[PDB]
């Protein structure tokens, strides 16, 4: 089940994974940027954790459009974290720290309720 | 930029050139003589470039008839080899050592592997830095704009295509980068450039069209070496200068019409690149004061033979550049004895000058 | 073409970029089937939880209009709500309880469903009502019991 | 009251730090005031942990010296260019002075939070008893003084004022924790 | 000539006559490069004509606005130059071809979500 499309981006996934990579680069390149310009806790070696943590996210992603869409995006706050456009609190957005841990288990949530 | 049609007419100048070919102008002469003054619409540099074989010639000369434009005919070693008598230098090779034997364009198509090749396209630089700098004199002294077939900006094409087909060495690319860089930072560079884009397949049949002797006969017109300039012209040279000049780019002009080119120009506005003060474009030719077109007008009428004294980089563990101790003094003896090489030009008496008792004078922007 | 002066870009692009441009020009082949679920941003715990149901809205029975019931719909799973301490009103952590989007036929609802990575189930499609005869003149029927003591 | 009552003017004599043997003596647990939270919320919302005692303390056990230094190095006081130094608390009789002066001369709250007795928390070493139950039998999980503290002193940090290209301040080295068989030694 | 064009940033014009005598010129060529049944082909060459010899008809250039209305010479020496933009531009697309991308399927159906029974 297969159509004709106009790329997005790239034409292959050997340039998208080539484009995803270099994504990587400019994130890993700017923590210690970032660390230094924002107010807020968390250190290089953790950021630098956040970035792997959510690249993993995208594991089983296929599609090349699908794939380029997620690395315009993936720019695109780069770019707005390369400025300082983004505050204090949209960095530490990524971690979700206000949001306390929601137990798994079948007996936890059962007493905890819906 | 205003064709004949626009001012229905003749180009008026502002005010009486200056007779730059005849008299100086210091810096003492600038005090009652400025420069702004004679400066208009039409006050500006054309360079009409392209491939080999392009017709630039025959297009410039139209080119330069509308827009009421000085036309200086592209150089050639008949420019050195020809002496202001008339006397052709190729004769007097029998005798020269062969190291020091004229080389010239026929030579190269002939003979393109030959160690004189390095020397050739030096020289070509020179000619060409040489006339660019007269038309500089010719436009700030009269106002009227000049229209050139090849800037010397544009000849390092030439000597980088012939180092990749391998007729030059290293030594003679590094030789003529550092020439290049001593000399080119001291030149205005041109308001606009017109390129002729030929397509390589083209010019090889064009070149045929013109059946010239040794062209046809010869190879360096290759398929490798004219796609080399294609890939020189483009990638480097416009890609560099269209960050100064307007640029205009044809399939060829010398095939099509040069009025609907003229109407072409016309439409490209310059001043609005004026506005911005550090505006690369045009940069060059801006000057805020009276000072400063002075101080240009002095420095390529009055200090030309300073420009053409930056060409004395010594370089010596070249091979080929260098000329033998031995070769110099024969050289030497042939060179300066034949007719006409005596004396500066205008005093060889053997030639037919008179009047020599009583003559005192010598040109200016003149040899020697 | 005609004389006019050749655009820069184009005229003197490497002929790698002008390559690219090409390919970028494209019409690439991609498979149909696809999620859209990374790029909706749909918070992750939504999508793992949450069940859609491709449905006709019930017709209202207090009414014998239909024009209303000439959609699919999709509504999502119908999570808690409480009573509001201070006020009592109703309360609800559910953003997409409050959802409700129209469709032309389930095919369409289904091939939505599947490229926002939702999980879905379709309602039995109401059969086409059975042809109903409906006539007048068996109300007064002479032998038959269909003959009415009312009018 | 702890990482202000030490990054306080009044604290120190001109850029120095009087502490009790110079703080080598004193060890301590600090935790941070979110996991204490934690800990009253998390005994609140269970019946299982009424009418018990829990001793909420942090993960690791530091020297007093060992802090401070830390600390210091941290608000980029250090004693290279700033003119940290150490004296032994029992050797100046200036610092008692002040806490007294201090206490008598403010009407509503000691300032930079130095008074005597606040000297005498100071000098008291953590002693966590053995078989109490933490705040980890409470399900809290502690956090640690390197996560928190470097955040909770970037206001007071010193040269605050530079715009430091990246780099030009070096990380600090971070702090020494203490074994328990050194605490043996420690103590002699 | 007139004092001032009335609108800022565009100035008055030497010459409109052949400003614009060039221009038309300059189109028909264009447009003559592309296929004769193309109905656009057919249109500006006959448009073109109507304004090309009005600008040589008269030497007035009050006279001349008059006779082609459309605004002021200064526009329209502004409109002449775009259609060159534009029939440059479209040699290169080819618009007379036939439909590029045929219409999907209820891509054009308002209002939306319907069942259609068939
Ligand atoms: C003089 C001390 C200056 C204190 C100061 O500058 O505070 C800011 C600043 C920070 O103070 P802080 O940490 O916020 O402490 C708050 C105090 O509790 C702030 O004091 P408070 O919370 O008790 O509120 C009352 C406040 C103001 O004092 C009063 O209420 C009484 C003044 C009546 C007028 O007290 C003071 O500020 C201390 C001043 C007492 C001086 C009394 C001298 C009496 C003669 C002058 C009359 O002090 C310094 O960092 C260095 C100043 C030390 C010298
Ligand atoms: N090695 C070398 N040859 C050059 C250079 N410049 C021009 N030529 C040679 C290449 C050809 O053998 C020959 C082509 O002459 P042109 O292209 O200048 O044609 P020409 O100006 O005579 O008239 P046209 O171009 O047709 O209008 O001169 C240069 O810089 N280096």
């Amino acid at each position: 089940a297969v159509q004709q499309v106009r790329p997005i981006l790239s034409v292959d996934r050997e340039e998208a994974r080539k484009r995803a990579l270099n994504l990587y680069k400019a994130w890993y390149r700017q923590i210690p940027y970032i660390v230094m310009d924002y107010d807020i806790p968390m250190t290089v070696e953790q950021c630098r954790d956040k970035l792997r943590e959510e690249f993993v996210k995208h594991r089983n992603v296929t599609d090349i459009r699908v794939i380029d869409m997620l690395v315009i995006k993936g720019q695109m706050e780069l770019k707005e974290s390369v400025e300082i456009w983004k505050q204090k609190g949209h960095i530490m957005r990524y971690w979700k720290e206000s949001q306390d841990p929601k137990p798994t288990d079948f007996l936890s949530k059962f007493i905890q309720g819906v | 930029i205003s064709g004949k049609t626009m001012r229905g007419g003749p180009r008026v100048p502002k005010a009486a050139p200056y007779p730059y070919k005849t008299k100086k102008y210091s810096v003492f002469n600038a005090i009652f003589d400025k420069t702004s003054k004679r400066f208009d619409e039409n006050s500006k540099v054309i360079c009409v470039e392209g491939p080999i074989a392009a017709g630039k010639s025959k297009f410039a000369k139209e080119l330069a008839e509308e827009l009421d434009m000085e036309y200086y005919p592209a150089v050639d070693l008949d420019l050195i080899y020809i002496n202001s008598y008339g006397y052709d230098m190729r004769k007097l090779d029998p005798q020269l050592p062969p190291s020091c034997r004229s080389y010239d364009v026929r030579n190269f198509c002939l003979d393109p592997s030959h160690d004189l090749a390095a020397q050739f396209q030096i020289r070509m630089y020179m000619l060409r830095y040489s006339q660019y700098i007269d038309a500089l004199q010719h436009v700030l002294s009269t106002g009227q704009g000049v229209v050139l077939e090849r800037s010397p900006y544009s000849d390092f094409v030439f000597m980088e295509a012939m180092f990749r087909q391998g007729y030059l060495s290293r030594g003679a690319r590094s030789v003529y980068n550092e020439l290049r860089q001593n000399t080119i930072g001291e030149l205005l560079k041109p308001h606009l450039v017109i390129y002729l884009d030929l397509p390589v397949d083209a010019v090889k049949k064009q070149i045929k069209a013109r059946n010239v002797d040794y062209e046809v006969q010869s190879k360096v017109f290759s398929d490798a070496y004219l796609s080399d300039l294609e890939q020189l012209y483009k990638q480097q040279y416009l890609k560099d200068i269209s960050t100064h000049a307007e640029l205009l780019i044809y399939d060829w002009t010398a095939g099509g019409e040069t009025e609907v080119v003229v109407e072409d120009i016309e439409r490209i506005d310059f001043n609005q690149f004026e506005a911005d003060i550090h505006n690369k474009k045009m940069l060059d030719w801006r000057f805020p004061l009276e000072a400063e077109w002075c101080e240009a007008r002095i420095k390529y009428c009055h200090e030309k033979p300073d420009l053409m004294n930056y060409f004395n980089v010594p370089r010596f563990d070249v091979p080929e550049l260098v000329r033998s101790a031995d070769d110099g003094k024969v050289w030497r003896d042939v060179w300066f004895n034949a007719p006409g090489m005596k004396y500066r030009p205008g005093y060889n008496a053997d030639m037919g000058d008179e009047g020599l008792l009583t003559k005192t004078k010598i040109g200016i922007n003149q040899g020697i | 073409t005609d004389g006019g002066p050749l655009d820069p870009k184009t005229a003197l692009a490497r002929p790698e970029e002008l390559e690219q441009r090409n390919k970028l020009s494209g019409k690439i082949t991609v498979p149909t089937a696809v999620n859209l679920s990374p790029i909706s941003g749909v918070p992750e715990e939504h999508i793992r939880e949450r069940r859609v149901r491709i449905h006709i809205p019930p017709k209202n029975a207090m009414q014998s209009g239909t024009d209303n019931v000439n959609t699919w719909q999709i509504e999502f799973d119908n999570r808690e709500r409480w009573e509001n301490p201070l006020m009592g009103w109703a309360s609800s952590g559910d953003p997409l309880s409050n959802m409700n989007v129209q469709f032309g036929s389930p095919e369409e609802a289904i091939t939505f469903c599947e490229r926002n990575g939702w999980r879905w189930y379709v309602d039995g499609a109401a059969k086409p009502k059975k042809e109903r005869v409906k006539n007048y003149g068996i109300n007064f029927a002479w032998n038959k019991r269909t003959r009415v003591s009312t009018k | 009251r702890f990482l202000r009552y030490y990054a306080h003017i009044w604290r120190r004599q001109f850029r120095s730090m009087p502490l009790w043997h110079k703080g080598e003596k004193t060890v301590k647990q600090p935790v941070y005031v979110s996991d204490v939270a934690q800990a009253i919320i998390n005994a609140a919302k269970d019946p299982d942990s009424a009418g018990r005692i829990y001793q909420a303390v942090g993960p690791k056990r530091y020297q007093l010296s060992e802090l401070v230094d830390w600390f210091h190095r941290l608000m980029r006081k250090d004693q290279k260019r700033w003119g940290y130094m150490r004296y032994d608390m029992r050797w100046d009789p200036t610092f008692l002075l002040k806490a007294k002066l201090n206490s008598f001369i403010c009407p509503g709250t000691p300032i930079g939070g130095l008074h005597p007795a606040r000297i005498e928390r100071e000098a008291v070493t953590d002693k966590v008893l053995t078989g109490v139950p933490t705040l980890e039998d409470l399900g809290v999980t502690l956090t640690t003084m390197e996560q928190q503290v470097p955040w909770e002193l970037r206001p007071y940090r010193a040269a605050l004022y530079y715009d430091a290209e990246l780099g030009e301040f070096e990380t600090p080295s971070p702090p020494k924790c203490i074994e328990a068989r050194d605490e043996l030694r420690l103590f002699a | 000539i007139k004092a001032s064009t009335g609108l800022t940033g565009l100035a008055v014009s030497t010459n409109p006559h052949h400003t614009l005598s060039a221009l038309y010129g300059k189109i028909l060529r264009a447009v003559s490069k592309m296929p004769q049944d193309a109905s656009y082909r057919k249109y500006t060459e006959q448009l073109v004509k109507q304004r090309a010899d009005s600008v040589a008809q008269h030497k007035d250039i009050t006279a001349l606005e008059k006779a082609v209305g459309c605004g002021q010479v200064e526009e329209l020496i502004v409109q002449a130059e775009n259609e060159l933009i534009l029939a440059r531009k479209m040699l290169g697309w080819k618009p007379w071809e036939k439909l590029v991308q045929a219409a999907p399927a209820k891509q054009w159906d308002w209002p939306p979500a319907q069942i259609m029974e068939p």
